[PDB]
């Protein structure tokens, strides 16, 4: 049938016309792929870009996250109704709460509203937005914590990798008790994504998150940085320090935190390797220009290096 | 308490020395009169464009005529080997995806990825529109392949070390395997549909029955993880291709590995192994950009194809043996005779 | 001994020329940006192969070929010379554009905008140089040219009429007036990002520097020269006019190997 | 737990299996090699005028 290859023809035609149309739309966006350990933020900050870049179980779920948090407290002290019951309300038992499991948003919601809830997805989270007629597309792998991360070698070509850390945290153990406390867990992981085969050219944003709460620990005679990490007695505030409008002993373990990061950075990093590191709150801060700004620097400087000029 | 690991060494140690009793002569000894194959060369016949992005799926069709591939960028696309001519280009609801299959009818065609969900298409459908038709979500931590027992049954392999068969009228796991320690990455069905086995991330393989639903026995023989696997033509022996540079062949009535496959020069790894029509030749996959043929009973490399820009991470023989196709990360295929 | 072996030295010249174009050509023949090296990859091999071998029997010694022949030489000259300089101008446009407005470079370049860059650039080269020579309205009125255009075995070149000052203006002056902003905004930009990189923790000069260079000192002494020598009374003798535009061809055989340093283009 | 109690019992039930000598095997595989080489396009090509993609 000679009308058989001229369908065929005719219908590789059709095929062949989008590919053409869907090849731009691909090449004309930025992937950006966010990394953390447990309890960090990395869903708030995607949820920060839903509330303002782009665009019901939750009050079922915030009342979840009230009870579950009110029996964790009682039990430690010992080691409409039921509303009502838990109202009426061991307030020290809550202030030496370094010392077991208790989830940050139990105060809050005892005492940005949707935001402040946490909620556990195993599936892979997904987001898209524009924000200057540029399309980007964030998304978070998630899960349950895996140790292999064999699923690591198909992001070989995003456009740069988010990094969440918990800078509050720095007195806590990570679910079985008497590992590590969470900031050396935090580096652990960080020293295996930055040395990793398949990541040899992808750049990293640095977010140290949880800033509020770092004020607040610093200011109050609780818990010492000494205590924990015993070089902090040593160290000296940088010359190149540009604090916002704050106490020096609050500014100096700001630092302490970040340029502990650096080191591992600047170790192995010979070219096609950058580190920028932020101090940011997930809830409060209000601009995402952030993201967009440093995004047009990994692009520029790769333009530079390429060329030879850099 | 305590004793019941003390007596777990001695069933371990049983196994060894029952194993060791069973070794009359290696397989080298045997086999050392037959003449060899020789040299193997073969060129490009056909090369398929229009991937926008890496591949790592590929599954040919009953006919050995129409195979069918899958990539991240959110495209199943359906060629026709013969003319070089697009059939079909599905949307995805999901950028990755990390396996496919095909229908020995040709009426479906199966996908899965990290959206920890696998898929099931129509094809040969009235108006001539394609549509999802099931939606197979149960399910923790992604999923590595996809095999079509029947137009009614499928068997995946997810990555929290199980393994089930579903049934797509239903939606529901009929069996359910555990024993695996590690993320299992593959499997492959025998010729008669009644077994199957699966390379963990453990350095194991086991081989499960589908209507019992229990494990028989195991073979632990390798020192990395296990990439691909696939079985003899005979349906009595199957060969392993490990992230260590080795690649091994195992017998199941004689419970023991049989030969290895290694060179000194070759230090990479293996991410798809195949045989022949007649069980003579094992081809093998690697991830220094071509793909090697090795012997099945000379242990003898034999030709060399490397025609590919990217890493090699798909691999695959026609029904009637007369092309073998393998995919890349560049986005392109290729089919040589 | 020294007539010969220098004309040994023009068949060295010419048999290099022809085998780096032709070989960066071949591998060449892939991403949006390559048209433009392509193009000039082309129009230097046609030149080589064009020019240098019917000039150098000329330069030797009598021209054995008829008038026309002559005439099509003097004119595929012009087009051979603007062709090479005008598409620098046009790769350090699309640098400047990659570099200064990243986001927006995928969305302002395509294939089909670079052919029709390259098609209007090749067509604004042909029709400096053909086009006067076909009609022959540049032709002096010295007493001078007469002979030449007399003696169809004689071959020289005079040009009084303001057509020599365009053709500079329009070869030469034109491209080297955006070069200078568009590397000075380049060296700018790359002299920023260094200085960022100190708070959160040079070859570009000497690139930039060979970039301008070669084609500045091959190119400015000939465009120099052949304003010069109109205006002046005869200061220039025609041997030394020669002698520089050899020199200014030598560019092409070399501006190729300047590009493509990276390993397998 | 009794998570060792439940893999005992598993490897009970593999211990006891019939097995046969390596020589019967490798003579299996070999006759059976032998015997299907024949209609290997792969391993002996086939004739221009009978190659579907040639
Ligand atoms: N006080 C304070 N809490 C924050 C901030 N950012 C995030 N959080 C905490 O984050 C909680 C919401 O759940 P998250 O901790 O973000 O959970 P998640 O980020 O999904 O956890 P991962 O799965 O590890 O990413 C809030 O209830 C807060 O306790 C911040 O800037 N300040
Ligand atoms: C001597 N040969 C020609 C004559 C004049 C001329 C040249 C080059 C570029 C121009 O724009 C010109 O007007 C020379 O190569």
């Amino acid at each position: 049938q000679r009308n058989e290859e001229k369908a065929q023809r005719e219908a590789n035609k059709k095929i062949e016309k989008q590919l053409q149309k869907d090849k731009q739309v691909y090449r004309a966006t930025h992937r950006l792929l966010l990394l953390g350990a447990g309890e960090s933020g990395k869903s708030t900050i995607v949820k920060q870009m839903r509330i303002l870049h782009v665009n019901a179980t939750k009050v079922q779920d915030i009342k979840n996250n009230l009870k579950e948090a009110i029996e964790t407290i009682v039990a430690a002290m010992s080691n409409p109704e039921f509303y009502e019951h838990a109202k009426a309300l061991v307030r020290a038992c809550y202030e030496r709460s370094n010392e077991y499991q208790l989830i940050d948003c139990a105060q809050y919601f005892l005492d940005q509203d949707l935001l402040r809830c946490r909620v556990l997805t195993s599936g892979i989270f997904e987001t898209k937005f524009q924000v200057d007629k540029v399309n980007f597309h964030m998304f978070d792998v998630g899960g349950q914590r895996d140790e292999r991360r064999k699923w690591i070698q198909c992001f070989n070509d995003v456009t740069a990798i988010i990094f969440v850390v918990a800078s509050s945290s720095y007195n806590m153990v990570i679910r079985e008790d008497n590992q590590t406390n969470r900031l050396q867990e935090a580096l652990n992981l960080f020293k295996s994504i930055w040395n990793n085969r398949w990541l040899r050219t992808i750049s990293v944003i640095l977010f140290l998150n949880k800033q509020d709460l770092l004020a607040e620990k610093v200011l109050a005679g609780k818990s010492k940085i000494e205590d924990y990490f015993p070089e902090f007695a040593r160290y000296t505030t940088p010359e190149d320090a540009t604090p916002e409008p704050e106490d020096p002993r609050v500014t100096r373990a700001k630092y302490f935190i970040r340029d502990e990061f650096l080191r591992i950075s600047t170790a192995s990093g010979d070219g096609r390797h950058y580190c920028y590191p932020h101090f940011t709150c997930a809830v409060d801060t209000e601009n995402i220009r952030r993201v967009f700004n440093d995004c047009r620097d990994i692009i520029q400087r790769m333009h530079l290096r390429q060329y030879e000029l850099l | 308490l305590d004793q019941l690991r003390q007596e777990a060494e001695q069933l371990k140690n049983q196994i060894r020395d029952a194993r060791k009793a069973c070794a009359d002569a290696t397989l080298s000894q045997i086999t050392n009169n037959i003449d060899p194959v020789g040299r193997i060369q073969m060129r490009t016949r056909r090369t398929l464009r229009g991937h926008l992005a890496k591949i790592y799926a590929m599954h040919w069709g009953t006919d050995s005529r129409l195979l069918v591939s899958a990539s991240q960028d959110g495209k199943l696309i359906i060629w026709d080997s013969y003319t070089t001519n697009k059939v079909h280009a599905i949307p995805l609801r999901s950028s990755w995806v990390m396996t496919c299959a095909y229908a020995p009818s040709g009426n479906y065609v199966a996908c899965g990825g990290l959206d920890n969900i696998c898929s099931i298409y129509n094809l040969k459908t009235r108006e001539g529109n394609v549509r999802v038709s099931r939606e197979l979500a149960g399910h923790t931590g992604y999923l590595s392949c996809c095999r079509f027992l029947d137009d009614n049954q499928i068997v995946t392999s997810s990555g929290d070390t199980t393994c089930a068969l579903w049934d797509i009228e239903t939606g529901q796991q009929t069996t359910t395997f555990t024993g695996h320690t590690g993320d299992v990455m593959s499997l492959s069905l025998a010729p008669d549909t009644r077994l199957f086995v699966s390379g963990a991330c453990d350095a194991s393989a086991k081989l499960w029955d589908v209507r019992e639903g229990m494990c028989r026995q195991t073979f632990t023989g390798h020192e990395s993880d296990i990439n691909a696997i696939c079985f003899f033509p005979n349906g009595n022996a199957f060969a392993t291709g490990s992230d260590d540079a080795t690649c091994r062949l195992f017998d199941l009535r004689a419970d023991q590995e049989l030969m290895t496959y290694s060179h000194d020069n070759i230090i990479c790894g293996i991410t798809s192994v195949s045989f022949s029509k007649s069980g003579r030749l094992l081809l093998a996959g690697y991830d220094d950009f071509n793909c090697n043929v090795w012997d099945a009973l000379k242990a003898d490399r034999a030709g060399v194809l490397a025609g590919h820009d990217n890493r090699v991470s798909c691999l695959g023989v026609t029904d009637d043996g007369m092309a073998v196709a393998t995919g890349s990360w560049d986005s392109f295929l290729k089919i040589w005779n | 001994v020294w007539v010969v072996g220098m004309g040994i030295v023009m068949s060295l010249i010419v048999l290099a020329i022809v085998f780096g174009n032709v070989l960066v050509i071949t591998a060449i023949a892939q991403t949006v940006t390559n048209y433009f090296i392509t193009s000039l990859a082309c129009a230097d091999l046609v030149m080589g192969l064009a020019v240098v071998p019917f000039g150098a029997a000329h330069i030797l010694t009598t021209w054995t070929f008829g008038n026309f022949w002559c005439e099509f030489w003097t004119s595929i000259d012009v087009l051979c010379v603007t062709a090479s300089i005008e598409t620098l101008c046009v790769i350090a446009v699309d640098r400047y554009f990659a570099i200064t407005s990243p986001f927006k470079y995928q969305s302002l370049l395509t294939k089909n905008k670079a052919r029709v860059i390259i098609l209007m650039v090749w067509i604004v080269s042909g029709l400096t140089s053909f086009l006067p020579i076909q009609m022959h309205w540049y032709r002096a009125t010295h007493q001078e040219a007469i002979n030449c255009y007399a003696e169809e075995t004689c071959c020289d070149f005079f040009t009084n009429q303001a057509y020599a000052i365009a053709s500079s203006i329009v070869s030469f002056y034109v491209p080297l007036v955006i070069m200078v902003f568009v590397y000075s905004r380049v060296f700018q930009e790359a002299k920023r990002q260094l200085q960022k990189i100190d708070k959160s923790e040079h070859k570009a000069l000497k690139t930039l520097g060979i970039i301008m260079g070669t084609f500045t000192l091959c190119w400015l002494p000939f465009f120099i020269v052949n304003i010069v020598h109109v205006i002046q009374d005869n200061l220039i003798r025609k041997e030394v006019y020669i002698l520089l535009n050899w020199i200014g061809y030598v560019n092409s055989g070399f501006n190729p190997l300047i590009y493509c340093r990276s390993p397998d283009f | 737990i009794a998570q060792a109690r439940k893999l005992v019992e598993q490897l009970k039930m593999e211990a006891n299996i019939d097995r046969i000598k390596v020589s019967k095997a490798a003579a299996d595989l070999m006759a059976y090699c032998e015997a299907h080489a024949k209609e290997d396009p792969l391993l002996t090509p086939v004739p221009a005028s009978e190659n579907p993609f040639r």
